[PDB]
RNA sequence: GGCAUUGCCGCGAAGCUACCAUCCGCUGGAUUAUGGCUGAACGCCUCUAAGUCAGAAUCCAUGCUAGAACGCGGUGAU
RNA sequence: AAAGUUACCACAGGGAUAACUGGCUUGUGGCAGUCAAGCGUUCAUAGCGACAUUGCUCGGCUCUUCCUAUCAUACCGAAGCAGAAUUCGGUAAGCGUUGGAUUGUUCACCCACUAAUAGGGAACGUGAGCUGGGUUUAGACCGUCGUGAGACAGGUUAGUUUUACCCUACUGAU
RNA sequence: AGGGAAUCUGAACGAGAUUCCCACUGUCCCUAUCUA
C-alpha cells in the first residue's frame, strides 16, 4: 500500500527547551495549589 | 468501472485463457513453424540447383 | 433511455448554442440548443452534439404550445462530414432535429426530409415518424 | 414483500444451516476482539473505543450494584444588556461601541432551594465586580448581580450569574 | 404521495444520529488552526463548523419530515389506518418534536454565529463553538424516545400493502377462521396461513387477479368479533368502494356459534349496508333466512376442496362489481403444429443453436446454409462484386452470353468496313 | 409595448437611474386606462399576442 | 513578361496538420478492510497467540521509457 | 467664603508594555442540582470529584506538487436490506473531480450536465504569473488660529530589494 | 446624353452612453498553416 508519512522523533531545540519552561511552570502551579 | 488492474476482471480472462483463445494461438503457430520448415527445402533445392 | 443498441463515434457538429431547424409536423419550425445530454467533460470545452443524439433544446420560432417548456430533441441531420463504414463521408443541407419525450417517443406525426442512418438505427420510433432515411 | 416476506421464510426453510456455529463462535471471538480492537485502533477511534467502552463498564457496576441493594428488601467584545431607553440614552459614552448581537435579553436562571430553572428576562444589571464602568454598560461577565423578571413566577428577584458568556452561548445564574 | 411508503431515509436512534452529525464536521471541515493566526482566521474558522453542523442537523431532520407522509392530508382510508395501526397523536406528537428540534437547532445556529463575530481569542472561540454544538447535541438527547419510535414506524409502514381505493376491489370477511383464508389461497397467488386458532391473521393481505381483461384486487381481513387489528378490518369495510364476501362455516370447525355470525352481521350491517354484501356458506335453517332479512344479500354455498365452485363465487363478485374476397394462409403453417417449450421432441431453434455452439455474443449466424439455391455446393459464396473500377451487379444479367453475341454480331459489321486503319 | 398602447391611454417606457445601468430592464408606465365595456377576448390571450410578423 | 511594400482573385500538389482525421493503449504474485480453517491461552469457546486459505481500483513485479557518459559483457577488424 | 470628591470622568503632559508554536490545532455548550471510583493530615459530614443525567434555550484567473479528514470510481460490514433504489459505517489517494448568466458593500446564490462535479496545504504558496471594484489630494514630526468645537490648499520631512548577458534547479544537447 | 429599434442623457442629432433585434467575424470551442 501507499505507505503513509511517519512523525519525527527529532526533537528540535525550541521543542526541548520549550518542554524545560511548561515543566518548571507545573512545578510552580503544584507548589501553590499544595497550600490550599 | 473496473480497472486494468481489477483482479476479478483477470481471473475471468483467464477462464478465457485456457480455452480457444489459446488453442487458435496454438494452430497458428503450427501453421507458421510448418512454413518455417518449408522455408528450408526450398533454399535446399536452390543448394541443388548451384551442385548440379 | 430509448436509444437502441451501442452507440458509435461519428464527428460533433451541434455545440451548445447553435440553432437548428425543427423537421417534424408538431408546430415548431427551428430549435435552440442548451445542453447535450451523454457527452463528455473537459475544461473549457462545450458540449457538442452530433447526428442521433438527444439534447436538450428549446423552441426559438415556432408554435407557443411547444414552448414555455425546455424539451428533450433527437438531432437527425447534421450537415458537418462525418463518416460512415461503408467507405464514404457525408454530410448533409442543414441542421435539423426532431422533439420527443425522456422515452424517445415522437410527439409528431411525420418527418420532413432525409434522416439520418445512424439516428434512424438507434432512435427506432424516429424511423417509424420517417418519410426518408439517407 | 406482503407483510412477514423473512418471519415466514424462517417458519418454512429456517434460517441456515450453519447459522448458530457462525453465531455462537462469533460471540466467543468477541472476547478476543474487544481487546484485539483495544490494542489496534489508533487515532481517534482509540478514543471513541474508550470512552465508549468506559461507559458500558459504569452502566455494568449500577445494574450489579443496583441488584445486589435490592436483594436485601473602542468597542466592546463581552456580552452586555441594555435597558429598553436605548434609543438616546449614551450622555457619558461617547463613542462606545456595543453590537446588537452580543445583547442577550433572557438570562437562564436556576432556583437554588428548589432545583427548577426559569428562563425569564433581564430586567437590570446591578453590580459587575471588576469594572464599575461595567456597572453603567450593562456587561454580564461572572459574578454579575442582575434583575430577573418574575412575571411567569417564595422567590428572590435577585440573581448573580455564573459562565461567561462570551466563552458559552447562554447567560447562567443563581437566585439569592 | 400514493398508496404506500417503502422509500423513507432511515431514522437513526438519536444517538447514533449526533456520531453521524458531528463525525461528519469532523471530517469535512478543516481541523487544524494555530493561536498565532490572525483573529479573522480564528472567527471564519469556527463559524464555518458551526454553521456546517447546523446544516448538518437541519438536513438529517428535514429528511424525515419531509419523508413521514403527511398523515390527515393522504387519504381517508390511510388517515384512519394508520390511525388504528399506530398511536396517531403520538405520530404527530413525534413529527412536531422533530420540527421543534429542526427549528431549535437553526435558532442555536443563527445564534452562536452572530455571538461568534466579537471572540477575543481562540480559547474564548473555542469555547463558543463547543458551547453550540454541544447545544445541539442536548437537544438531540431530548429526541431518543421519539426518533425510537419513528424507526418502528419507518420499518412497519415500509412493510404495508398497497390499496387503491379506486380499484375494483372486494373485501373478504367472516369469523377469524371461518375458512376465508383457504378462498384468497384458491383465488390467487398469496401466501396466508390457515392455521387453527383465532388470530392468525393480523393484517388486511391483498390479492390481485384477474376477470373480464381487468384488474381487481380481494382483500383479506382478520375478523370482527375492539382491537387496532379488529379495528383494521371494520374501516377497511367503511372507507373502500367495495363489495364485502362474508364467510360463514356451517359445521363444527371454527369453535364458534353460527348465531354469534348472525348477530355480529346484524350488528356491523349499518356500515356495509352501502355496498351490496354476498354471503357465502362454506328453526336452524330458517335462521339463515333471518340474515337473508338483509336489503343487500345473497347466499351461496361452496366447498374449497373443489376448484369448480370457488371460481363461481368470484365470477358472481365480479359481475356484481361491473354493475355497482379471402385471407392467404400457406397450408404449411395450418399442417404445422404448436411449439411446446418442456417437449422433449421438437425442432431446435436458433436460441437452442447458439447454447450448443457456445455463448450468446460469441456465435457469429451463418447468412448461408439459410438460403434457397440451384446448386448448394457453391453454397458458400464469394461473389466478386467489383472488377476493374466498374462493380458487377451494374454488368450482371441473365442471357449475357446472348447479349454478348448480338455485340459480336456489331463487331463483325464494323470490322470489314474499316474504322481500324 | 402595442398591446398596451390600445388598452391604455400614454404608453412611456423609462428604466430610470438607480438601476443596474448593466441589466435589460424597462419600467414602462401605462397612464390612463380605458376600461372598456366591449374586451376584445382573442387579444389579451398569449396565443395571440406573441404571433409572429411575417417574412419579407 | 519588367513591375506592383506578396497588386488582386480561383484552384492547388509536397510538406506541415485537426476528436475538424485515424490507429493503439497488460497480466502474475503480496496484501488492507473483511470472510474463513485448524487451534491454543482458559478440561467450553474462540479467524491468531504458533500456524493457515481466500480477499481492494492497494503494493511489488510483468509490461512501458532512459541507460550508469568513472557499471559490465560478448563478438568482428591488424 | 469658597471648600471636599472623582473609575461620570472629556483635553494637554509624565510613566509602564504591548504583539513569540512552552508539540500549537479537531465532535459533542454553560450554569445549578442528582447520583459518586476514590482521595481528603485519621476519614465520606475540613472539601474536591469523571461518564451520565435533570432542569428552559478582499475575490478570482491558471498551472505544478502534496495531504486524507474520500464526493465518485474498487472491494467489504451493519440496516424491514423482497427486487431496484438507498442510509450509516470500514479499507482505500490508483485515478477522476464540467459548461453558461452572476457587482447596494456577492463576504448570498441561480440551471443544467456529469459516475462525481469532496475538503484542504505549499503562513503573508500563488500582487514583480495579473487584473476587476475601495481610502482623499490616507505616513511621521512641528507650528498658527481656536471656550466648551475644529481648521490651515501653513512648514519640515520619508517613502531604495528592480533590473542581475551572478548563482544553481529543471528541460534537452555535445 | 456593419445595419435597425428603443431608452438614459445636451424631432433629428453628436464617432455621447446603455439595452435589445438582425447580420458578421479565429474572441473562443481549438487551434492549424504560410509570409515578412
Amino acid at each position: 500500500m501507499r505507505v503513509r508519512k511517519r512523525q519525527s522523533r527529532r526533537t528540535s531545540t525550541k521543542l526541548k527547551e520549550g518542554i524545560k519552561k511548561k515543566a518548571s511552570a507545573h512545578r510552580k502551579k503544584e507548589k501553590k495549589m499544595a497550600k490550599k | 468501472a473496473k480497472s486494468l488492474r481489477a483482479s476479478s476482471h483477470l481471473n475471468a480472462k483467464s477462464v478465457k485463457r485456457r480455452g480457444v483463445f489459446q488453442k487458435a494461438v496454438d494452430a497458428r503457430e503450427q501453421r507458421i513453424s510448418d512454413k518455417l520448415k518449408e522455408d528450408l527445402l526450398k533454399q535446399k533445392l536452390e543448394d541443388l540447383k548451384k551442385k548440379e | 433511455n430509448g436509444a437502441q443498441g451501442t452507440k458509435f463515434r461519428i464527428s460533433l457538429g451541434l455545440p451548445v448554442g447553435a440553432i437548428m431547424n425543427c423537421a417534424d409536423n408538431s408546430g415548431a419550425r427551428n430549435l435552440y440548443i442548451i445542453a447535450v445530454k451523454g457527452s463528455g467533460s473537459r475544461l473549457n470545452r462545450l458540449p457538442a452534439a452530433s447526428l442521433g443524439d438527444m439534447v436538450m433544446a428549446t423552441v426559438k420560432k415556432g408554435k407557443p404550445e411547444l414552448r414555455k417548456k425546455v424539451m428533450p430533441a433527437i438531432v437527425v441531420r447534421q450537415a458537418k462530414s462525418w463518416r460512415r463504414r461503408d467507405g464514404v463521408f457525408l454530410y448533409f443541407e442543414d441542421n435539423a432535429g426532431v422533439i420527443a419525450n425522456p422515452k424517445g417517443e415522437m410527439k409528431g406525426s411525420a418527418i420532413t426530409g432525409p434522416v439520418g442512418k445512424e439516428c434512424a438505427d438507434l432512435w427506432p420510433r424516429v424511423a417509424s415518424n420517417s418519410g426518408v432515411v439517407v | 414483500p406482503q407483510n412477514d416476506y423473512i418471519e415466514r421464510h424462517i417458519k418454512q426453510h429456517g434460517k441456515r444451516l450453519d447459522h448458530e456455529e457462525r453465531k455462537r463462535k462469533r460471540e466467543a471471538r468477541e472476547s478476543h476482539k474487544i481487546s484485539e480492537r483495544a490494542q489496534k485502533l489508533t487515532g481517534w477511534k482509540g478514543k471513541q473505543f474508550a470512552k465508549k467502552r468506559y461507559a458500558e463498564k459504569v452502566s455494568m457496576r449500577k445494574k450489579i450494584k443496583a441488584h445486589e441493594q435490592s436483594k436485601v428488601k473602542r468597542m466592546i467584545t463581552k456580552h452586555t444588556f441594555v435597558g429598553e431607553g436605548f434609543t438616546r440614552r449614551p450622555v457619558k459614552m461617547e463613542r462606545i461601541i456595543r453590537p446588537s448581537a452580543l445583547r442577550q435579553k433572557k438570562a437562564n436562571v436556576t432556583h437554588p432551594e428548589l432545583g427548577v430553572t426559569v428562563f425569564l428576562p433581564i430586567l437590570a444589571v446591578k453590580k459587575n465586580p471588576q469594572s464599575p464602568m461595567y456597572t453603567q454598560l450593562g456587561v454580564l461577565t461572572k459574578g454579575t448581580i442582575i434583575e430577573v423578571n418574575v412575571s411567569e413566577l417564595v422567590w428572590g428577584k435577585y440573581a448573580q450569574v455564573t459562565n461567561e458568556p462570551d466563552r458559552d452561548g447562554c447567560v447562567n445564574a443563581v437566585l439569592l | 404521495m400514493q398508496l404506500s411508503w417503502k422509500d423513507i431515509p432511515t431514522v437513526a436512534p438519536a444517538n447514533d444520529l449526533l456520531d453521524i452529525v458531528l463525525n461528519r464536521t469532523q471530517r469535512k471541515t478543516p481541523t487544524v488552526i494555530r493561536p498565532g493566526f490572525k483573529i479573522t482566521r480564528i472567527r471564519a474558522f469556527y463559524m464555518r463548523k458551526v454553521k456546517y453542523t447546523g446544516e448538518g442537523f437541519v438536513e438529517k431532520f428535514e429528511d424525515i419530515l419531509k419523508g413521514f407522509p403527511n398523515i390527515n392530508d393522504v387519504h381517508p382510508f390511510h388517515r384512519d389506518l394508520m390511525d388504528t395501526l399506530y398511536e396517531k397523536n403520538h405520530y404527530k406528537i413525534s413529527l412536531a418534536a422533530i420540527s421543534r428540534a429542526k427549528s431549535l437547532v437553526e435558532q442555536v445556529a443563527r445564534d452562536y454565529v452572530r455571538l461568534l463575530k466579537f471572540g477575543q481569542s481562540l480559547f474564548q472561540c473555542k469555547q463558543l463553538k463547543r458551547a453550540a454544538l454541544g447545544r445541539m447535541a442536548t437537544i438531540v438527547k431530548k429526541l431518543r424516545d421519539p426518533l425510537a419510535y419513528l424507526e418502528q414506524v419507518r420499518q412497519h409502514i415500509g412493510r404495508l400493502p398497497s390499496i387503491d381505493p379506486n380499484t375494483r376491489t372486494l373485501l373478504i370477511c367472516g369469523y377469524p377462521n371461518v375458512g376465508k383464508s383457504s378462498f384468497l389461497r384458491c383465488i390467487t397467488k398469496s401466501d396466508v396461513d390457515v392455521q387453527p386458532y383465532a388470530f392468525t391473521t393480523k393484517s388486511l393481505y391483498v390479492g390481485h387477479f384477474d376477470y373480464k381483461y381487468l384488474r381487481f384486487q380481494a382483500i383479506d381481513t382478520p375478523g370482527i368479533l375492539m382491537n387496532n387489528i379488529e379495528m383494521q378490518s371494520i374501516y377497511a369495510i367503511a372507507h373502500l368502494r367495495s363489495c364485502v364476501l362474508y364467510f360463514m362455516d356451517l359445521s363444527e370447525q371454527c369453535g364458534f356459534t353460527i348465531e354469534a355470525q348472525v348477530k355480529l352481521f346484524h350488528s356491523i350491517k349499518p356500515l356495509f349496508a352501502n355496498k351490496s354484501v354476498m354471503v357465502v356458506i362454506n328453526e336452524r335453517a330458517q335462521l339463515l333466512e333471518s340474515v337473508k332479512e338483509v336489503p343487500g344479500v345473497e347466499i351461496m354455498t361452496s366447498s374449497c376442496q373443489l376448484e369448480e365452485n370457488v371460481m363461481e363465487v368470484r365470477n358472481k363478485a365480479c359481475e356484481k362489481l361491473l354493475a355497482s374476397r379471402t385471407p392467404f394462409i400457406p397450408e404449411s403453417v395450418k399442417n404445422l403444429k404448436k411449439y411446446d417449450p418442456e417437449d422433449p421432441n421438437r425442432r431446435k431453434l436458433a436460441r437452442d443453436i447458439e447454447a450448443e455452439n457456445g455463448g450468446a455474443g460469441v456465435f457469429n449466424v451463418n447468412l448461408k446454409d439459410k438460403y434457397l439455391l440451384e446448386d448448394d455446393e457453391w453454397k458458400n459464396d464469394i461473389m466478386p462484386e467489383i472488377l476493374d473500377g466498374k462493380n458487377v451487379y451494374d454488368f450482371l444479367d441473365p442471357e449475357i452470353a446472348a447479349k454478348l453475341q448480338a455485340l459480336e454480331e456489331e463487331e463483325e459489321k464494323l470490322e470489314n468496313e474499316g474504322f481500324y486503319n | 409595448i402595442w398591446v398596451f398602447q390600445q388598452l391604455f391611454e400614454k404608453v412611456e417606457a423609462t428604466k430610470p437611474p438607480a438601476s443596474r445601468n448593466v441589466s435589460a430592464e424597462i419600467f414602462v408606465v401605462c397612464k390612463g386606462f380605458k376600461a372598456p365595456k366591449r374586451l376584445d377576448p382573442r387579444l389579451l390571450d398569449p396565443k395571440e399576442v406573441f404571433e409572429e410578423l411575417p417574412d419579407g
